[PDB]
């Protein structure tokens, strides 16, 4: 009896059988690590859904980058509001950058601690919303 | 025997690095060699990254493939899109440059 | 009947356990090319044995010189001479090799200076035959031994062929006309009965801590082996010899492990004397399990309690450096944290004589053939083996030494192996069961699956572990211990009056503790008549009304110009126990101690003597 | 006087068409050890016999109790009641599992991910093995502490969504981590190919070191740390 023969036969037996799956994310405990991981494949996801938005239009839509610069123009631009729009872009971008390098810091072996998740999860947290105020100030 | 998904990981965090290298490098002096560049690890470090999330939760090698192909294919486009934009119109560092004098 | 499911099987050796015993025993088989079956009620690695911490004694004198005769000495010694001398031989002269063989299977034991197994200190052993000083042969994996020693033997267990059969919990041996067939057991999972075939059977599940209420073995202690073989109409040797380990936790009463003391850890009273140099003034507080207790459990009753009920003691580790408690004990330093909230490195842990390790179990050859008593002679049973802490081969006599059971696992589950490789080859007839065969076993089970009687199965436990707990403690007397036996009977007569509530097949808990409780119950009875039957103290039994150790001499004068005692005039003799199991009586005869080694050349027989540490 | 309300998993699988839901008991903590295991056993004892679990060792060593408590995988016996009254504990069994009966999972499958990374020490030349102790140097020994010490409770790899989601091909930090622990151990002669093994995108590559694992766990051993430095390996062996 191999490893790979008792494993066919486990999701033979489970499958085949009235048996529950038992709860997961419905029931598990929301931790700060845990939180900024899903944020980091959302802001990813959201990254690429602009970049291909972005660089799809320059083959579909009509007309010349300041064409449409002129039609944002046109919509009766709001004072504050235009920081606005400047800030739901460059929020996630920040964001995913730090987090980022946190990752790319674990992938080199280290602060992979519980102590350290929440120092440097935080740290990532203020250098967000600080870049965040400050790019969108530029 | 080879070593296809280790070579994968290390090429994914090399061109972490490296878009992480260009940002600042962007921003400090923009030019037509820098928009290609950006273009490039951009779609690229974008397109492993999706494939990440597919392979996590696309169940099933039918459906695996097709959203592959489909990723594929929304990444060639995106990649010759953005060089189309650099070739033919401002280019994505003065792009973003007029969008924030606004 | 009807209603479930039998499945018939056929191997050439089924291993009931997988203790550190059943594993060897098992890939012992397969590794010799038998076709093999493995049972146990839990999965291996929740056996037992991984709670082990202290060590196991191998002669490899890696710290100092060392001689494999002088753990011989050591061990017939602490067996107070009720250890049968022929297995102490076989069993120490194999113990360096027994080792070597788990490191090299990729046991992680803790290393010297020089890169070799690092062995420590441990109660009652000593060079140059008691007169050389405290010796130092505890091969350990810091305060984890056994763990690791469980874990690499599962490890290796993958290699072979064996085929397991995970939590299946083993109701009766299939016996036809004294010879053993296999095992009927209950499939805790579809809740279905299986009858295994074989032409051997090793019986390995370890001993019945559980009969007490204050025990560091686990809740799955149930003695489930021991009573097959009293239920097969077989006998059990030495059961009333229970062994209370010195220091285990006041709280959930888990050990501590002897290490501590070996490390340079001390015992305290409430007066803050280290109450062992009055005792023991030559081995201290490193002395002798039965006896360290012993005078543990005597310092209460005369007022140097430690606790506000003034009912435990203090071990302490304050004193040593905190590296020390680092390397060597982290595994206790974290659960005297869990259960006593004490940090190690600044307060002494409050410990307790708990009812520990059984030495009686099993009769067994130092070979592993378990023995039935015939005609007053020892007896071969075809096809049954035991071996560990379920067996008595009695290599541990009337109390066992530190560090030596874990060995006794080891070694014997492989000598049950070669015992059976050498005997008969794989192939051979598997000897065919009559179609009723373990009938009797599934009316049982049924029985007990819709009982609906008075006493809860819990219930009726916590009367048992309570009243083997204060009728046969550390000390006993003649009035104590016969009060307890109609009591611990009339229970027996109350497990016709139990209730049952799970009525389902699948995990049905409920009816696999009731199983087990009338295991405790048969293991109970044979423990406390033959307590009550033994008028003298030796080793663990200690007698108020005998205190006197009655051997076939008074050894404690020149031998041989003197008067030899009759056979039934002394104790120096095996209890062989049995039980009706219709009312529950205990009869029981006696078979006499091996005196002779495997080879007087190598290893000389150590006579009696006055023992004292 | 001092009553603590547990909400328990409950599936009987002999009963027809019962499916999952909570049962409540009511406990008085004064007639109770300090454990959250301690309560199981007592309401088995006196209040149902049906509540059904493993428990071996009540020692926190053999990895039976293996539940989610309060929102995270533990052990039972190992872990204590919350003493406040005013709220209700949560008891679960392990995250993303099939369950056999209330908080019993199947784990058959994660016991065939450590079967399949080979859990022994393997040598080229086997032919002198039983007869002479291995070398290891106390500096070689002290690589395996945080490693040797994992109890296979499974309550890491039970935390882990990758686990949850790909949990067929994905072995998880529980096996993962003992790679590791044979493939630094000094007498193990078969690193490369203990690396080759995983070389693949399932097998440790779904670890996205999301560090659920090492949150967890009972011991405070460190899964993710393994998987980081197993990942530094797989990018940096020869040949
Ligand atoms: C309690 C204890 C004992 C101990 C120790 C620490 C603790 C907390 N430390 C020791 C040490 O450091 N050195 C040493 O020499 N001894 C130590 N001890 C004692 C020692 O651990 C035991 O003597 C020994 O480990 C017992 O193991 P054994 O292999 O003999 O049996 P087991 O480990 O308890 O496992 C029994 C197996 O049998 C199966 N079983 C039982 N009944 C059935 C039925 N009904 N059907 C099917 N299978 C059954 C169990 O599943 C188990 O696998
Ligand atoms: C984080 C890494 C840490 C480094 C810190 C150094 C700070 C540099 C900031 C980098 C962030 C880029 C955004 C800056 C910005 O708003 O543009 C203003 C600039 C004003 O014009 P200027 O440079 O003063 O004018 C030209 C004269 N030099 O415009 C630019 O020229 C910069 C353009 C380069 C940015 C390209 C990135 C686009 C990718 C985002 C995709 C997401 C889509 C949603
Ligand atoms: C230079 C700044 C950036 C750095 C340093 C960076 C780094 C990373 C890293 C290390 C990961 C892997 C996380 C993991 O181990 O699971 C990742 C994921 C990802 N990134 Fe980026 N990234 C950056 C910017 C971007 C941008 C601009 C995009 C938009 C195209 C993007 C798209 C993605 C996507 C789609 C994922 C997959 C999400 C996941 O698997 O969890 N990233 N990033
Ligand atoms: C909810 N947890 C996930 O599925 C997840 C989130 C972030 C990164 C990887 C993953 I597998
Ligand atoms: S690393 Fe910890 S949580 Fe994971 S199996 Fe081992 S003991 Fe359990
Ligand atoms: S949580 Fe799971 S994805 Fe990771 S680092 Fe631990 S194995
Ligand atoms: S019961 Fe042994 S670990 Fe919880």
């Amino acid at each position: 009896t191999t490893a790979k023969e008792e494993m066919e036969r486990f999701w033979n037996k489970n499958l085949g059988s009235n048996r529950p799956l038992s709860p997961h994310i419905t029931i598990y405990r929301w931790s700060l690590p845990m939180a900024m991981s899903i944020c980091h494949r959302g802001t990813g996801i959201a990254l690429s859904a602009g970049v291909s938005l972005f660089g799809l239009s320059a083959l579909l839509l009509p007309g010349n980058f300041e064409s449409h610069l002129e039609l944002v123009k046109s919509l009766c631009l709001g004072p504050t509001l235009i920081y606005t729009a400047k800030f739901g872009i460059v929020f996630p971008l920040m964001y995913h950058t730090w987090n980022g390098i946190r990752h790319l810091i674990w992938d080199l072996g280290k602060g992979l601690t519980i102590p350290q998740l929440t120092q440097s999860g935080v740290v990532v947290l203020i250098l967000t919303v600080l870049s965040s105020v400050g790019l969108a100030a530029m | 025997s080879s070593k296809a998904a280790s070579l994968h990981w290390t090429g994914e965090r090399v061109v972490s690095v490296l878009l992480l290298g260009l940002l600042p490098a962007a921003y400090l002096n923009p030019c037509s060699a820098m928009d290609y560049s950006l273009a490039a690890a951009l779609t690229l470090h974008g397109h492993w990254g999706i494939g990440q999330v597919v392979t996590d939760y696309v169940r099933g090698d039918a459906l695996q493939k097709a959203a592959k192909a489909g990723l594929l294919a929304l990444s060639a486009f995106t990649f010759a899109g953005l060089c189309y934009f650099n070739y033919h119109d401002v280019g994505i560092c003065k792009a973003v440059a007029m969008l924030w004098k606004l | 009947s009807t209603q479930y499911p039998v499945v018939d099987h056929e191997f050439d050796a089924v291993v009931v356990g997988a203790g550190g015993a059943g594993l060897r025993a098992a890939f012992g088989l397969s590794e010799a090319g038998f076709n093999t079956a493995c049972v146990t009620k839990l999965f291996p690695t929740r056996s037992h044995t991984v709670a082990a911490q202290g060590g196991i004694n191998a002669a490899l004198g890696n710290m100092e010189e060392d001689n494999w005769r002088w753990h011989f000495y050591d061990t017939v010694k602490g067996s107070d001479w009720l250890g049968d001398q022929d297995a102490i031989h076989y069993m120490t002269e194999q113990a360096p090799a027994s080792v070597v063989e788990l490191e090299n299977y990729g046991m992680p034991f803790s290393r010297t200076e020089d890169g070799k197994i690092y062995q420590r200190a441990f109660g009652g052993q000593s060079l140059k035959f008691g007169k050389g000083g405290q010796a130092h042969r505890c091969c350990c994996v810091a305060d984890r031994t056994g763990h690791s020693l469980l874990h690499t033997l599962y490890g290796r267990s993958l290699r072979y062929d064996t085929s397991y059969f995970v939590e299946y919990f083993a109701l009766d041996l299939l016996m036809e006309n004294g010879e053993c067939r296999g095992v009927i057991a209950l499939c805790i999972e579809d809740g279905s009965i299986h009858r295994i075939r074989a032409r051997n059977t090793v019986v390995a599940t370890g001993g019945y801590g559980r009969t007490y209420f204050s025990c560091t073995s686990a809740h799955t202690s149930t003695g489930d082996g021991t009573a097959m073989v009293t239920r097969a109409g077989l006998p059990c040797q030495d059961l009333e010899f229970v062994q209370f380990h010195p220091t285990g936790i006041y709280g959930a009463g888990c050990l501590i492990t002897e290490g501590c003391r070996g490390e340079g850890g001390i015992l305290i009273n409430s007066q803050g004397e280290r109450f062992m140099e009055r005792y023991a003034p030559v081995a201290k507080d490193l002395a002798s399990r039965d006896v360290v207790s012993r005078s543990m459990t005597l310092e209460i009753r005369e007022g140097r309690g430690c606790g506000p009920e003034k009912d435990h003691v203090y071990l302490q580790l304050h004193h040593l450096p905190p590296e020390q408690l680092a390397v060597r004990l982290p595994g206790i330093s974290e659960t005297a944290m869990i259960f006593a909230g004490v940090d190690v490195t600044k307060e002494p842990i409050p410990v307790l004589p708990t009812v520990h390790y059984n030495m009686g179990g099993i009769p067994t050859n130092y070979k592993g053939q378990v023995l039935r008593h015939v005609n007053g002679q020892d007896q071969v049973v075809p096809g049954l083996y035991a071996c560990g802490e379920a067996a008595c081969a009695s290599v541990h006599g009337a109390n066992r030494l530190g560090a030596n059971s874990l060995l006794d696992l080891v070694v014997f589950g492989r000598a049950c192996a070669l015992s059976i490789a050498e005997s008969c080859r794989p192939g051979d007839k598997v000897p065919s069961i009559k179609p009723n065969a373990g009938e009797e076993s599934v009316m049982n089970l049924d029985k007990l699956r819709f009982a609906n009687g008075t006493i809860r199965t819990s219930e009726l436990r916590l009367s048992m572990q309570k009243s083997m707990q204060s009728h046969a403690a550390v000390f006993r007397v003649g009035s104590v211990l016969q009060e307890g036996c109609e009591k611990i009977l009339r229970l027996y007569g109350d497990l016709q009056h139990l209730k049952t509530f799970d009525r389902g097949m699948v995990w049905n808990t409920d009816l696999v503790e009731t199983l087990e409780l009338q295991n405790l119950m048969l293991c109970a009875l044979q423990t406390i008549y033959g307590a009550e039957a033994r008028k003298e103290s030796r080793g663990a039994h200690a007698r108020e009304d005998f205190k006197e150790r009655v051997d076939e001499y008074d050894y404690s004068k020149p031998i041989q110009g003197q008067q030899k005692k009759p056979f039934q005039e002394h104790w120096r003799k095996h209890t062989l126990s049995y039980v009706d199991v219709k009312t529950g009586k205990v009869s029981l005869e006696y078979r006499p101690v091996i005196d002779k080694t495997l080879n007087e050349a190598d290893c000389a027989t150590v006579p009696p003597a006055i023992r004292s540490y | 006087p001092r009553i603590k309300k547990f909400a328990i998993y409950r599936w009987d699988p002999d009963k027809t068409g019962d499916k999952p839901h909570m049962q409540t008991y009511e406990i008085d903590l004064n007639n109770c050890g300090p454990m959250v295991l301690d309560a199981l056993i007592k309401i088995k004892n006196e209040i149902d016999s049906t509540l059904t679990f493993r428990r071996s060792c009540r020692e926190g060593i053999c990895g039976s109790c293996a539940m989610n408590i309060n929102g995270g995988n533990t052990l039972a016996c190992t872990r204590r009641i919350d003493t406040n009254l005013d709220k209700v504990s949560k008891i679960y069994p392990l995250p993303h599992m099939y369950v056999i009966k209330d908080l019993v999972p199947d784990l058959s499958n994660f016991y065939a991910q450590y079967k399949s990374i080979e859990p022994y020490l393997k040598k080229k030349d086997e032919s002198q093995e039983g007869k002479q102790q291995y070398l290891q140097s106390i500096e070689e020994r002290e690589k395996l502490d945080g490693l040797y010490e994992c109890i296979l409770c499974a309550c890491c790899s039970t935390s882990c969504p990758s686990y949850w989601w790909n949990g067929d091909k994905y072995l998880g930090p529980a096996v993962l981590m003992q790679a590791y622990r044979w493939m630094i151990d000094s007498r193990d002669d078969f690193t490369e190919e203990r690396l080759a093994k995983l070389q693949d995108p399932f097998s440790l590559y779904r670890c996205h070191t999301i560090m659920n694992c090492t949150g967890t766990c009972p011991k405070g051993l460190n899964p993710g740390k393994a998987i980081a430095e197993i990942k530094k390996m797989m990018a940096t062996y020869k040949e």
